[PDB]
Order: structure tokens, then C-alpha cells, then sequence
């Protein structure tokens, strides 16, 4: 029941974090940071290219 | 016309010469404006003239 | 076992290594629009990741 | 510290440059401000000591 | 100011100095550009920094 929840609720944070609606409280963990590094790291990938 | 942005403030003219509306976030390149009334200096060798 | 993990990183002003701070090289310098952008974006860029 | 002096002194290589140095100007400007007059700016290692 | 400085020309400001090189009147850097020069009189070092 708490491995379910826990797994629940991360996703929740970071759908969120993906549209941007959770951005001012993104460093609550570093789990969360991973979402901001991979979001640095794609949008250098979709600009870079042209 | 679309949309347009006056290259006056500092934040438009950095948009204007990344010629770009939306600038991502880092460390940006700049040099300020040179003055134009400028003096003039001559440094000569003494010579047979 | 010796593994290299940083490269130092450089990053080059366009403008002024090319026209030297000179007010008329920059202005012919602003047609080149496609030009600096590139070399400034790649140095930069790789810094940042 | 061996592997910091047993291998060259790199004086001559990459070396991120005072900046509030160079722009004082009370010396003749050595060789990382000759750089920065040119636009080349080397920044601080990432891998700090 | 621009200045033409033992004949070479550029656009800069020139200061004192705090050296006493000993050869030369002109001191330049590798890209050619002058970092100094030296009164042929007293003997002082002057800076040039754009
Ligand atoms: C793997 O990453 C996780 C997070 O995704 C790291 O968990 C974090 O670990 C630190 C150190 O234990 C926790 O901070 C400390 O928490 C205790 C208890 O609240 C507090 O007394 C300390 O002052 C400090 O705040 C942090 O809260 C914890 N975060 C989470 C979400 O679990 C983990 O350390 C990483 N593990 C490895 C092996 O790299
Ligand atoms: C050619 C010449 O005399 N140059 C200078 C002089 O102008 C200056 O006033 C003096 C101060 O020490 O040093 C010397
Ligand atoms: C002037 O040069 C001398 C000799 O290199 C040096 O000891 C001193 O620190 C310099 N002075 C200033 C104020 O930078």
C-alpha cells in the first residue's frame, strides 16, 4: 500500500513537472531535478538541430 | 506585421542582435557602446626630417 | 587507471575577435546574421552541459 | 600534488584570466589578457579544487 | 582615443605604467596588437587596452 502510494504521487509530480505547473517547487527533491536536467538536455536537442 | 520589438532597452537589444523573441537562459556575450568624440594621440620617432 | 573527465571550457566573443572593437567592421559584420549565432551557440552550449 | 607537479606547468596553456586585472591596465598585459582583448574568455574549471 | 603610436594605428586608452623593460620601444601581443610602447626620453611604459 505505501510502495503503491509513494509510486502514485511520484508520477503525479512529474507530469506536472514535464507541463511546467509545479516549476516554482521543482527542487523539492533531487529526484525532481532529474525532470529539470532532462528538460535542459531535450530543449538543446529540438534547437540545436537547424 | 506580426509583432514587433524596439531594439532600446537592454534585455531587446541583446533579443535583437540573438535576433530571436525568446532568449534561453545562460550567459550571454556583450560589448557597450563606444564613444565617438574621440581625441587623437601621435607617438614619433625624432628623425632627420 | 587515469579516465579525463572535464575539458576546459572556452567561449569567444564573435564580434570582437573578428572587427576588433572597430564600429565599422561590426556594422558590416550584422549581414554575416547566421554566422555568429552558430559558433556562439555551439562554445556555449557545451559549457553549460 | 605529484601529479600537479611532476607533469608540465602549463603557464603557457589554458588559464582563466583575472578580469579585473586586465581592464586596470597598471601592467603591461600578459598573456591571458592579450586573450581577452580578442574576445577568448576561458572559464574557471568546472572540476574545482 | 585613436591613436597612431610609433606607426601603428588602432583605437584605445593609454595609461602609465609600472614596468621597466629594458628592450624595445613597442611591445605587442601574438595577434599583433599593441599592448605598449615606451617614450624614447625619460624611458617610461605606457599600457594600451581597448
Ligand atoms: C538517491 O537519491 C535520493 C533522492 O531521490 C536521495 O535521498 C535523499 O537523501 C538525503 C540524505 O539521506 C536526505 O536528506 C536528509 O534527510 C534526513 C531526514 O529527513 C535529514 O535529517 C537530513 O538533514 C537531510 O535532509 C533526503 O531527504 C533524501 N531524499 C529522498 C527523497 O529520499 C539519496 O540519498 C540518494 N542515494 C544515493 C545512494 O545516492
Ligand atoms: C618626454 C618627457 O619628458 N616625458 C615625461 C614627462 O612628460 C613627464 O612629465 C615626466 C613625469 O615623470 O616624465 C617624463
Ligand atoms: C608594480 O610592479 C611591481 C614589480 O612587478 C610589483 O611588485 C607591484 O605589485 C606592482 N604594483 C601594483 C600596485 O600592482
Amino acid at each position: 500500500r505505501i510502495l503503491a502510494a509513494s509510486f502514485n504521487k511520484a508520477m503525479t509530480n512529474i507530469v506536472d513537472a514535464f507541463t511546467g505547473v509545479n516549476d516554482a517547487i521543482t527542487q523539492t527533491s533531487q529526484a525532481l531535478q532529474t525532470v529539470a536536467t532532462a528538460l535542459n538536455k531535450i530543449q538543446d536537442v529540438v534547437n540545436q538541430q537547424g | 506585421i506580426a509583432n514587433i520589438i524596439y531594439c532600446n532597452s537592454v534585455i531587446n537589444r541583446l533579443r535583437c542582435d540573438q535576433l530571436s523573441f525568446d532568449v534561453p537562459d545562460g550567459f550571454y556575450s556583450t560589448s557597450p557602446i563606444q564613444p565617438v568624440e574621440l581625441p587623437v594621440s601621435i607617438v614619433s620617432l625624432p628623425v632627420y626630417h | 587507471e587515469y579516465l579525463q573527465i572535464t575539458s576546459t571550457p572556452i567561449v569567444v566573443d564573435c564580434s570582437t575577435y573578428v572587427c576588433n572593437g572597430n564600429v565599422r567592421c561590426v556594422e558590416l559584420l550584422k549581414q554575416y546574421t547566421s554566422a555568429c549565432k552558430t559558433i556562439e551557440d555551439a562554445l556555449r552550449n557545451s559549457a553549460m552541459l | 600534488d605529484i601529479l600537479f607537479s611532476k607533469l608540465v606547468t602549463s603557464g603557457l596553456g589554458t588559464v582563466d584570466a583575472d578580469y579585473k586585472k586586465c581592464t586596470k591596465g597598471l601592467s603591461i598585459a600578459d598573456l591571458a589578457c592579450a586573450q581577452y582583448y580578442n574576445g577568448i574568455m576561458v572559464l574557471p574549471g568546472v572540476a574545482d579544487a | 582615443t585613436k591613436y597612431n603610436i610609433y606607426d601603428v594605428s588602432g583605437v584605445g586608452v593609454i595609461r602609465i605604467s609600472n614596468d621597466t623593460f629594458l628592450n624595445g620601444i613597442t611591445y605587442t601581443s601574438t595577434s599583433g596588437n599593441l599592448l605598449g610602447f615606451k617614450d624614447v626620453t625619460n624611458g617610461t611604459i605606457y599600457s594600451i587596452t581597448p
